[PDB]
């Protein structure tokens, strides 16, 4: 019989790229929100150029929402023997009994080990979608400020 | 998407907005034996410069 | 990786297509249709829709 | 959703669904409406 | 507690992002057996291909929301037709509706009617979506508000129907009657004039078990004008022959020629009367059917508050099967 | 729900005969959770064809407790199919395990609880099985035709009954059935060399009195007799109707007998279990 | 109300196959907790109007699981709140989501178990929707119809669709649809022609007035209300002293056409026996794979 | 019929389904069937 190697999302490595809080009032949130502002510096540039003021804005950001979902069945002739309705005062039927709940048992710890894994891979496909090619980022960080 | 202009008419908000647009467009072509147009639901991630 | 897609050649057939105003005569699309599908690939098969 | 706490108590007994035109929106519930208990909220997370 | 369904399916008739829970919901069969069947059940006279071509003009799709079949009909308050175009997101949806617009009334056309082409279910609840491609829930048996939507402002929810079509029965007949447990019919009604014709919508709720009757009353003036102009396009002969009387005077005549058993052929079988049944352009039965109907489920009471719409109340889903209405 | 029915002040003589009704079925007009007793109940007997016509405008209740101010009810069919109650049959044929059960008005009246202190009086209706209310249907609306333990009819009602039959017989003839209708004589041919062929006919079957009376010409094609097959539609036409013929003229059977236990055929004027459908 | 059935132990071998039809129904007899395998059998080539009039003398009932031992049913008629529960569809073509499914005997070409080491045979009755299955029996009757009359024996369009996918509906000769089909089609055919005949000989001039401006008034003015053209039934003529050879009254043959129909009209089923609300799973389940259902 | 000790676990997992052609019989269930929960036996009872 084989072991299943669990794994913990914060032991790995990929846990720097997240803050994660725990937020049990999600599902009442509608659409939530977080803020921006900045303070650009400015240079007294010598000159017939209109001398700049202090530039200010304001900036918000929209969150978006998703989900996970994994789904485990049970056998129906396995719910008579965890409830104990098919169950028979017996000495083979606690042999049954065990075994089913060992199964019920597995079959949990699988699924509810899924659920790491799980955000192991939305951390990845959530950081691929707004990261631009390198290629593409390199030259526009050069010519910051120039284009207009 | 060489002559149609439909999606040029999509105005850019600026050249920062176009340059994420590429490494992260959806994937026009199926997965199949040939290559057809896809079924729009599913989807997938591909770079094209 | 290996590319994952050939790099050949398949030339497209247009009669898998619509909008086209078909030729008075019939038997001249007849047979138009019947040169140009000779073993060409993909592009008909005779089932509706 | 409703009040929470009233301020002040009411005096007159009077049927009121013969008086709705004095008010602006009038909603009268049979018994224990099962709507006026779901609360959602907005939020704003942090700012910076 | 209510039994649930779930069908995965792509959001261009039904689209439950933009409605709210509680709105009753259509499966629409494969439109291929449909086409398909058509080449065979068109009438004599008039076309055959035509149901071909009006959905190939609507270039899987399987629900479809009664909120936005009702606007694709005769009878409808402009209202709703804007709500419908204006509140729906999708993309080219005015063009949409005028297309299934064509389609049902070319359906009708060709003898297919669309009550055998939409299966009713529950009233939708829920729903998640990717980019166009919806998986909506239903309820299919028990009372609406067993369920359980992921709204959080109204777990609960109701049943609503566009008050523009919900047509009172018991009122309306004065039956004299009290208000108590009454049914609900979701029901069609077809005319049939060629090239100029249209499908109504209703949705029926009184205590008649049996339709049947109240409806060829209320419908009177649609089974009137469709029965006479039904058979149009069709060759009919000359005047019938004399021949076509059945004669009855002859059967408990003592002495008339009779014929031995299993001798039809050419042994002297001459001398009997001839008699040729001759029906060739009358109206038959298709050509007469005018509305049709379908059990939804049991309801206390309607109230009408709001665009104008009609709340139910303790709605319990029981659906039931179709039934022809031409007599 | 439970359909409560209250009861007036009722002599002694009376209310002990109400009580043996424990089991029998009645029928109101409107399903509120309250009703008083005279609301539910039909004059006496008369016009069993009207009285017929009528139990299709209303839905039943059969009752089960009887206390000397109550008397419950249950609302046989509106959302349910597996309320497993107990109803008495009061039919002459015995109703035996497996079939189902239709409500049909009582023949020959007398019988009626008539109550003298409430100044009323009900009819509770019989309990016959499918396969001879059918018959009784048949025989009673054969009998309204005829005029253009047997009561009359009344010439107002039996009309409508005569329409609605002619209806659903006319709709029945279409330029496929005349192609059906061409093989009389190469029916009965049929049914000489075999013997089942011969049995499914029937004796004064209307029909073999025709077939060696008249000879009909091949039928005229009809037109696009190449795109089309009509035969095939009059059949589905046919299946429709006659699937919806019985309960039209009577009614739809109500309730089907299941017994766990007891014997399996149940004698007059004994309850038997029952699942409602 | 879950039955048991003793199993009179086979073989290796035919013990799976038994095992294989883990979803099909089997009409009981009565209820009862106990029943042998003997009694829920039937002669796999049999006559399938008899058969169809016997499915409604009986219970309809699911196999859930078997063993070696014994194997468990659960009947549909009667129940508490119509509990789910598992069917495996067997019909000549697929069900969809939300419909209603019917009963019928293997109408087209049969199969049937034959459990050679029991010396027994079970028959499975079909499982088709609804309009499907009443269009299917319409089908087979109309082309043993147009055999009859040693017309044109094809027009290459006795073809159901369903779901895309056309179907060919096997030829007619296959097991015994020559035999076990013969009763259906005669018993149909004769009440049809007989019904036409009582209409007509009630209504002599039926058929000969305007061919679109009579007919259809003449049906407009019965649909509606009590004018009727007078006794639109002419009185027929008076019959014989019923001793006479050749007595003929037409309202008792009215009376009897009216009870058969009836008969007929009940012994067809079409009248939906359950629903599929599958849930989780591919929403159009195809022939041979277990369906989630509700029974009605 | 299914084990009830196991003697030695698996130090590697690995796709299965891949390497079917090393193995003689093969039966893959998704979760939880029904055949696991039948103890069901049989055997002589005496002999003489």
């Amino acid at each position: 019989c084989s072991t299943l190697s669990l794994v913990r999302f914060l032991e790995l490595g990929l846990s720097v790229a997240c803050v994660c809080t725990k937020f049990p009032e999600l599902s009442y949130v509608a659409e939530g929100t977080i803020q921006f502002e900045v303070q650009q510096p400015m240079i007294a540039r010598d000159g017939p150029h209109p001398a700049d003021q202090p530039v200010h804005n304001y900036m918000i950001k929209r969150l978006d929402r998703r989900s996970l979902n994994a789904a485990f069945s049970i056998a129906v002739e396995a719910l008579g023997l965890i409830s104990g309705e098919n169950l028979d005062g017996t000495h083979i039927s606690s042999a049954m009994r065990l075994r089913a709940i060992q199964q019920l048992a597995r079959n949990v710890q699988a699924v509810l080990d899924s659920f790491e894994r799980g955000t192991a891979d939305q951390m990845l496909r959530v950081l691929m979608e707004k990261a631009p090619p390198l290629s593409l980022l390199a030259p526009f960080t050069l010519y910051e400020g120039r284009l207009a | 998407k060489f002559f149609t202009p439909a999606e040029a008419v999509a105005k850019s908000r600026g050249l920062a907005r176009l340059i994420a647009d590429t490494g992260a467009a959806a994937s026009p072509t199926s997965n199949g034996e040939y290559q057809f147009k896809r079924p729009v639901g599913a989807g997938e991630l591909v770079e094209d410069p | 990786r290996a590319p994952v897609t050939d790099m050949g050649n398949l030339p497209q057939n247009l009669f898998a297509t619509r909008g086209a105003p078909p030729m008075l005569d019939a038997d001249a699309d007849d047979y138009l249709r019947r040169t140009v599908n000779a073993g060409n690939r993909l592009a008909p098969v005779p089932v509706f829709g | 959703r409703p009040a929470i706490l009233p301020s002040g108590q009411i005096l007159s007994n009077i049927e009121v669904h013969s008086h709705r035109a004095l008010f602006d929106i009038f909603k009268r519930f049979r018994s224990d409406d099962n709507n006026l208990y779901g609360a959602e909220f907005d939020a704003l997370l942090g700012t910076y | 507690r209510a039994r649930l369904i779930r069908q995965v399916t792509l959001a261009d008739f039904c689209e439950p992002q933009a409605e709210r829970p509680g709105l009753v919901v259509l499966a629409l069969r494969h439109p291929a057996d449909l086409a398909g069947a058509a080449y065979a059940a068109t009438p004599p006279g008039k076309n055959h291909r035509d149901l071909e071509e009006a959905w190939l003009a609507l270039d899987r799709a399987s629900v479809v929301s009664l909120n936005f079949l009702v606007a694709a009909a005769e009878n409808a308050d402009d209202a709703l037709r804007a709500h419908v175009t204006t509140n729906y997101r999708d993309r080219r949806t005015a063009a949409r509706l005028e297309r299934f617009a064509t389609v049902l009334r070319a359906m009708i056309r060709s003898h297919v009617f669309p009550h055998r082409a939409l299966h009713v279910l529950g009233g939708l609840l829920g729903h998640v979506t990717q980019d166009r491609l919806a998986s909506v829930t239903c309820v299919a048996r028990g009372d609406q508000e067993a369920a359980r939507t992921n709204d959080m402002a109204a777990r609960r929810s109701q049943v609503h129907v566009p008050a523009c079509a919900l047509m009172d029965v018991d009122r309306e007949l004065r039956l004299g009657g009290d208000d108590g447990l009454r049914f609900a019919y979701l029901v069609f009604v077809y005319t049939q004039r060629h090239r100029r014709e249209a499908l109504r919508v209703h949705v029926a709720v009184s205590r008649l078990p049996e339709l049947g009757d109240a409806l060829s009353f209320l419908l009177a003036g649609t089974r009137v004008d469709n029965a006479i102009h039904g058979t149009d396009e069709a060759d009919a002969p000359a005047a019938p022959a004399a021949a076509a009387a059945f004669p009855a005077y002859l059967f408990n005549d003592p002495r008339s020629a009779r014929c031995p058993t299993g001798r039809l052929n050419t042994p002297a079988a001459e001398a009997l009367p001839v008699w040729a049944p001759d029906m060739r352009g009358r109206a038959t039965r298709n050509s007469c059917m005018y509305a049709a109907y379908v059990r939804l489920g049991t309801v206390e009471r309607v109230v009408r508050r709001a665009l104008p719409l009609a709340h139910m109340e303790r709605f319990t889903w029981d659906v039931g099967a179709w039934e022809e209405c031409f007599f | 729900m439970e359909v409560d029915i209250a009861l007036p002040t009722l002599s002694p003589g009376d209310l002990s005969a109400l009580q043996r009704c424990e089991g029998r079925v009645v029928f109101l007009e409107t399903l509120r959770r309250h009703a008083t007793l005279r609301e539910v109940a039909l004059p006496c007997g008369g016009d069993v064809l009207a009285a017929m016509a009528a139990y299709r405008r209303r839905f039943a209740a059969v009752i089960t407790r009887v206390t000397p101010h109550r008397m419950l009810a249950t609302p046989l069919g509106v959302g349910g199919r597996g309320q497993s109650l107990v109803l008495q049959n009061t039919g002459p044929f015995d109703l035996t395990n497996g079939d189902h059960v239709c409500l049909v008005p009582p023949l020959l009246g007398d019988e009626c609880l008539r109550l003298t202190s409430a100044n009323l009086e009900l009819r509770f209706p019989m309990t016959l099985p499918l396969a001879q209310a059918r018959e009784l249907t048949a025989r009673v609306v054969a009998r309204a035709a005829e005029t253009l333990q047997l009561p009359p009819p009344h010439r107002d009602n039996a009309e409508a009954a005569t329409r609605s039959l002619v209806l659903n017989m006319i709709f029945l003839l279409n330029e496929g059935a005349v192609i059906l209708l061409s093989l009389i004589p190469n029916l009965l041919t049929l049914g000489a060399q075999d013997g089942y062929a011969n049995a499914v006919i029937q004796l004064g079957s209307a029909t073999r009195e025709l077939g060696q009376l008249v000879r009909q010409p091949p039928p005229p094609l009809p037109q696009d007799h190449a795109r089309r097959f009509c035969v095939f539609e009059a059949l589905e036409a046919w299946i429709a109707s006659a699937s919806r013929l019985g309960d039209t003229l009577g009614t739809r059977p109500v309730a089907r007998v299941c017994i766990f236990d007891g014997p399996p055929t149940v004698p007059p004027g004994e309850k038997a279990a029952v699942v409602e459908v």
